[PDB]
């Protein structure tokens, strides 16, 4: 809301989330207590709407731009997992890094196979 | 080759004589400008090699388990 705040006075403004896997996570935590049955590996019914619900508004428009920075952890390193997997989508470049690459002491571990961009 | 308490007869595989191994040098020379480039006949070395290939075609392992490399 204040990022959204800055951009219709017409500004252009930057973005940066430090982990938005965990909004996610805490509204798994929460979900069960909601009285809603579990879905796929215990993620709440409602995953991809709570997730889109906010990533559909960190957008820029013709009034102003919104530039945007999200680190998204995957849990065990799994790739596949519900929360990576909805939030490939959502998203304009994808830079994905891995274990593999920093235990070899390269950094950034960034995977050049797997990163991709719009 | 003798002498005179030992004696060695140094014999050959193959007739030698002169015309005999033109005809081996000609064949040489000719087999290096066309590339023929013959077979061996090792047949268990041909069907090892070959079902090593196989075994080891797209086994994606080290994609599979992280090992680093």
């Amino acid at each position: 809301t204040m990022a959204e705040k800055f951009r219709d006075e017409g500004r252009d403004v930057l973005l940066f989330v430090d982990n938005i896997y965990r909004y996610t996570l805490a509204g798994t935590e929460v979900s069960a207590l909601l009285g809603r049955m579990p879905s796929a590996v215990g993620y709440q019914p409602t995953l991809a709407e709570e997730m889109g619900v906010l990533q559909e508004r960190i957008t820029s428009t013709k009034t102003g731009s919104i530039t945007s920075v999200q680190a998204v952890y995957v849990p065990a390193d799994d790739l596949t997992d519900p929360s990576p997997a909805t939030t490939f989508a959502h998203l304009d470049a994808t830079v994905v890094l891995s274990r593999q690459i920093a235990s070899l002491g390269i950094y950034p571990a960034v995977d050049p196979l797997d990163s991709t961009s719009r | 080759e003798v002498q005179p308490g030992n004696v060695t007869v140094l014999a050959d595989t193959a007739i030698r004589g002169q015309d005999l191994d033109e005809a081996r040098a000609m064949e040489a020379k000719r087999k290096a400008e066309e590339h023929i480039s013959s077979s061996h006949g090792d047949v268990d070395y041909a069907q090892a090699s070959a079902e090593l290939a196989k075994a080891i075609a797209q086994l994606r392992v080290i994609e599979l388990t992280k090992k680093a490399m």
